[PDB]
């Protein structure tokens, strides 16, 4: 009882101290996350079909993918929705608690089975599956003080050189890019293709 | 993750072109970062006020150094336990420390505060005192703790989007309170048998004590008015309790918000920008005392890319630079919207994302409106149109029903004639490609740019793809080499198609957002919607998803839980006093505390947010703990003494003053900051702070002259007949 | 083979995406757009299913087409809309009237 | 092949896509003159190997569409880096009948 | 899971074509529901004899 | 142990209420079925490439 330490202290005056380092240590490494996790996991396949168009994106890819989505544990709903900007996004909200790693897995098994039916152009386009929050962690400003480069030059720099590792860094669930990396561009002209008897083909 | 990004980048910086900086727009990280550390300051600092109250009441150093070094021991130990329990440091898990710092100052006080007397009984003996005081106190500390548990734990037992938020308070405090008792049977006893031991000054209390000890008992006598006064103060709450509205978590100023700008479907990129600018400018000029940056982005759909939407990450100052609620994200973004919705011909608008609310309280409902049969797009539009229509006629209650931006836009068919084409020896293939290569891009294959594989795309120079009359430029070589032009195997016609196709769960859907604004019940809205959602033509089903998934799901009645808490606060109490009757002495305090709190919460503009239950349970319970020690000293100073009737209650309520007044003023004056706090994370702090302080004072005195009545009222009225 | 179609393309998808509901094998088969070759009558026209297939494949297909007011537009530009081009056969009359 | 004709047809590309994968420390890669491409990826201390190899692999699965047909036929395998373990039986013929 | 099966199946009736029944042939769920009534009853009924 | 409780049976009795009170809720939100997970898990690959 107290009696023990009452007569013999310096034995209580060390418990307290051990006990204190206990929370000293357990603070150096305790996760200071924002707040507890409360948001159900959500994966999102998301394909894209170059200047395709909404009914076309979707009667040709989206239904194809959906159809194939089953035997997926803990799945609350899915909700395709997909733009005529040639572009699709299917987002599946798994239960709460569910192991995100696995769902992300589970999803890509079944989606895998569709790859072989998508239009080649949706394939090569690159189709993707993710596991992150919708709302953005953080934004990263890339500005050019000399004005020695342009907007188009930056979105390049940025893609060639920085997305790359970001995209690839644990916990970086998803990187958007506020621009586009470059590409050889062949802005054709008809009157010509016409003159010389040429088609884009 | 932010640590890493920011250092990944780091490795970059040294190597980019010339004048190429990373600026830093909307980041949510630091607020969390400042936030939980603005709370740390509180504990740290309230360990200071508690050191001073433990002085004006004790007047020694080393006799003060003992109760003040208890909490810091206990707390640290909690952090270990937290970690044990695979938990983290974060707001909930911290306020639950703060609210808990009551439960620590007290348990220490109480002990030394008692070995303080009995040193007014034994002339000069330290070890004799502390020890004697123990025993006639030790099995009392064990029991309170074994009973406060329940004033906590039956929360964080009702799960859902929430529950896990409560479980954090619960656990933090259920432990850290336990550590209290180990400190209590280990640290505080010895060590206060180690280093323990103005005529118009000291004499304050002591003179005014008898005056208290007098005013007591005498009470409810030749006017029973006091036992009625309870039923009044009680019916006191219950009123105000239904008047005070409830909420999950109080939205806060993280120092950052964003602004939508979704124009209507089919706007131009060039226009979309216009709108963006101006927003970019309004903020820049006007609220420039606040708006420190504006990362304008156009083309960026939050529910999918588009030439018609855009976004604005606005970023404020250091808070500290923006005093009073006018410079709050809430106000900033209030007038910010009134200014837009004006001079803007697009549905622009700004808003502050609700903290911790990954869907929890987004206020309103998603009503996906599915097409349950072979219906199709048009019908469905319509069917919505109707349901949308009625929505309007019932604005009787607060509503604001609406779709998301799938409004059907003009499209331009082009119907190729596979005959005329093969008739002219054109192939269909050659056609298709030409169409959608010049007008839809095509990426042939990969070139290489300074050692980084990149994409290559063929497509029409902008100027030869802008209005239907350009489809007039493309010819296509046939098998006879003759150049043939589209208007030779084809023909076009404007019509209407859709820029978004929603589906939900495999069937075509259409999202209808909507709320029941200030006035009615989020459950009426749903009800109502469901009601008129059963008219719409045949084939049209519907469904909830999101905040509304989680409405009809996750509501695991509190009172229905909090009752199982009565039953356990009782059987425990009984358990403790061995009486199926003594414990009402104490349970009866419950009201005296939440009387303060459901006030002040009403006095200040405040809600039933969490942080209110935490500061409601921390009193509800604390209150019932100082009440044990003042009902424990009776039945004792009575059952194990020469005393009885009021002789029991006598030195009982008499001895329970210095401790009460000390704890009660140890906590309150400690929670000081919380109540009127600066601005960063304030939301949380202010609400914690007003519910406690104003529910402490209101059960300190207003209970101190009040338990005693109970006790007598209790057992005297159980010996009647 | 009328209701099979119902359950398959009207109820098999949700059930199999239902809670606890592992795999979900269907007794019956969704609706195909079954086209039956005639041997002598194909022959009657100097034609193999090869041509048949050929046809089907270009008569009934979806086809991306780009957008007036495209991706990056000329300084001015006002009008912006898709350009629906060739498209899928939803009926059965068309499958019948395909040009061989 | 050869290094360029491998680093730019395959090791790149492939590598522009190792994004998404969990606990990764760093990633190097070889592209030599014999058609070979190794691309090992070491991962934080005790991350689950079975689960990292998934995603790594799993995430390859989206670049293949951009690998060239010569390569996707040979196939890209993914496995766990150990190159030297337990025993190594040898099967020789000591009477010149059988060749390598 | 049976309780979800049927719950969903309830959802997809209101829209069924003209006259379509959802007979529930082969199901090993009423059995469980029983062989739990049995034991649970022999329990009270255990408790009684003792 | 006895001698306490036997002297001081409310507390006793109290312990007995809690146990029951406590548990017996876990009857109202505790799973139910025939057998628990009993068979070993299995996994199946599935090829299927034309006649």
């Amino acid at each position: 009882m107290p009696n023990f330490f009452i007569d013999r202290p310096i034995f209580a005056w060390v418990i307290a101290i051990i006990i204190m380092l206990a929370g000293g240590l357990a603070i150096l490494k305790l996760p200071v996350a924002q707040y507890p996790t409360i948001a159900p996991p959500a994966v999102t396949i998301s394909a894209s079909y170059p200047g395709a168009d909404a009914k076309t994106v979707q009667d040709t890819v989206t239904q194809v993918i959906e159809q194939n989505m089953n035997g997926i544990d803990n799945l609350m709903y899915m909700s395709s929705n997909s733009d005529s900007t040639g572009t699709v996004q299917i987002t599946l909200t798994f239960e709460s608690g569910t192991d995100a790693d696995i769902a992300q897995v589970q999803v890509q098994n079944k989606l895998q089975l569709a790859m072989p039916l998508l239009p080649q152009e949706v394939q090569q386009q690159g189709v993707s599956v993710e596991k992150s929050s919708s709302s953005f962690l953080m934004v990263v400003g890339v500005i050019n003080t000399d004005g020695t480069m342009t907007q188009e030059d930056i979105s390049d720099y940025v893609a060639a050189n920085m997305k790359d590792a970001i995209s690839r860094t644990s916990g970086v669930g998803d990187v958007q890019l506020f621009g586009s990396q470059y590409a050889m561009r062949i802005w054709m002209n008809p009157n010509e293709l016409n003159k010389f008897q040429l088609t884009p083909v | 993750t932010a640590a890493a990004i920011r250092a990944e980048l780091a490795k970059m910086e040294p190597f980019f072109p010339s004048g190429l900086k990373i600026v830093y727009p909307y980041d949510t990280t630091p607020f969390v970062k400042i936030s939980i550390h603005e709370v740390v300051k509180t504990l740290v600092e309230a360990i200071i006020l508690v050191f001073l109250v433990m002085y004006l009441f004790l007047q020694n150093f080393r006799a003060t150094l003992i109760p003040t070094i208890a909490v810091p021991v206990v707390l640290l130990g909690t952090f270990a336990v937290l970690a044990a329990f695979g938990f983290s440091i974060n707001t909930l898990t911290m306020f639950g420390m703060v609210l808990a710092i009551g439960l620590l100052v007290d348990d220490a006080i109480v002990v030394v505060e008692n070995v303080e007397r009995v040193m007014a009984e034994e002339g000069l003996p330290p070890k004799e005192a502390t020890r004697k005081s123990m025993g006639q106190i030790q099995g009392a500390l064990v029991g309170i703790a074994m009973v406060l548990s329940a004033v906590f734990v039956p929360m964080a037992f009702f799960g859902g989007s929430t529950g896990a938020i409560y479980r954090q308070f619960s656990i933090t405090i259920v432990s850290a309170m336990a550590l209290s008792v180990l400190v209590a049977l280990i640290l505080t006893p010895a060590l206060c048998a180690t280093m323990l031991k103005f005529g118009w000054f000291n004499r304050m209390f002591e003179k005014s004590t008898h005056h208290y000890t007098d005013s007591v008992g005498g009470i409810l006598r030749s006017t029973g008015r006091y036992l009625v006064l309870y039923l009044i103060i009680v019916v006191g709450m219950a009123y105000l309790f239904v008047r005070l509205p409830s909420s999950f978590l109080p939205d806060e100023d993280q120092g950052v918000f964003m602004t939508m700008v979704q124009l209507p479907a089919g706007a131009t990129q060039e226009r979309t920008q216009k709108v963006l600018n101006e927003v970019t400018h309004y903020y820049l000029t006007k609220e420039k005392n606040n708006v420190e940056s504006v990362f304008a982005v156009n083309g960026f759909g939050f529910a999918g890319r588009g030439q018609n939407t855009g976004i604005a990450f606005v970023s404020l100052k250091d808070w500290a630079d923006r005093p009073g609620e006018e410079n709050k994200v809430e106000a900033i973004t209030m007038r910010a919207t009134r200014a837009f919705s004006q001079i803007k011909d697009a549905m622009v608008f700004a808003f502050n994302l609700p903290a911790i609310v990954e869907l929890g309280t987004a206020t309103g409902f998603d009503f996906e409106l599915i097409d349950q049969a072979g219906l199709g797009h048009e019908k469905l539009t319509q069917a919505r149109n109707q349901l949308l229509a009625e929505a309007a006629k019932h604005p009787d209650m607060l509503t604001s029903v609406r779709p998301n931006g799938l409004e059907d836009t003009p499209q331009f068919k082009i119907d190729i004639d596979q005959e005329k084409a093969q008739a002219l020896g054109v192939s269909i293939n050659d056609i298709n490609t030409t169409l959608g290569a010049a007008w839809g891009g095509s990426y042939v294959n990969d070139f290489i740019d300074r050692g980084r594989v990149k994409k290559v795309y063929v497509m029409s120079e902008a100027k030869y793809r802008m209005l239907p009359d350009d489809i007039g430029d493309w010819y296509v070589r046939a098998a006879d080499g003759q150049m043939v032009p589209f208007s030779a195997f084809s023909s076009s016609r404007w019509e209407y198609g859709s820029p978004r196709l929603e589906r939900y769960n495999g069937l075509p859907s259409m999202e209808i957002l909507g709320q029941a604004a200030p006035g009615k019940s989020t459950g009426e809205a749903m009800e109502l919607m469901e009601q008129l959602a059963s008219k719409l033509p045949t084939g049209v089903g519907y469904d909830w998803t999101g905040m509304s998934y989680q409405e009809r799901l996750s509501g695991n009645q509190a009172p229905s839980l909090y009752a199982i808490s009565l039953i356990v606060v009782f059987l425990c109490l009984a358990a403790l006093y061995e009486s199926w009757s003594i414990p009402f002495s104490v349970m009866l305090v419950v009201p005296l505390g939440v009387i303060g709190a459901l006030l002040a919460a009403t006095f200040r503009g405040l809600t039933n947010d969490v942080y209110f239950q935490v500061g409601l349970l921390t009193t509800i319970g604390l209150s019932a703990k100082n009440a044990i020690l003042i009902v424990e000293f009776a039945k004792d100073l009575m059952d194990k003494e020469g005393k009885g009737l009021i002789e029991a209650t006598l030195d009982a309520v008499r001895m329970r003053l210095r401790p009460i007044l000390m704890t009660s003023l140890a906590f309150i004056l400690g929670v000081m900051p919380l109540v009127i706090s600066t601005g960063a994370g304030s939301g949380a702090q202010n609400a914690v702070g007003t519910g406690v302080m104003g529910g402490m004072v209101t059960a300190t005195v207003l209970a101190i002259f009040f338990v005693p009545v109970f006790f007598v009222v209790v057992r005297r009225r159980f010996s009647r007949k | 083979e009328d209701i099979s179609d119902y359950v398959a393309a009207n109820m098999k998808d949700a059930i199999s995406r239902t809670s606890g509901v592992g795999d979900v094998q269907l007794f019956g088969s969704q609706y195909a757009m079954r086209i039956w070759m005639n041997p002598n009558e194909l022959n009657k026209f100097q034609l193999t299913p090869v041509d048949v297939i050929t046809a089907i494949k270009a008569q009934n297909a979806q086809v991306a087409a780009g957008q007036l007011g495209g991706t990056p537009p000329v300084k001015g530009q006002q009008l912006n809309a898709s350009i629906i081009a060739q498209t899928r056969l939803t009926s059965t009359e068309e499958f019948g009237k395909i040009l061989l």
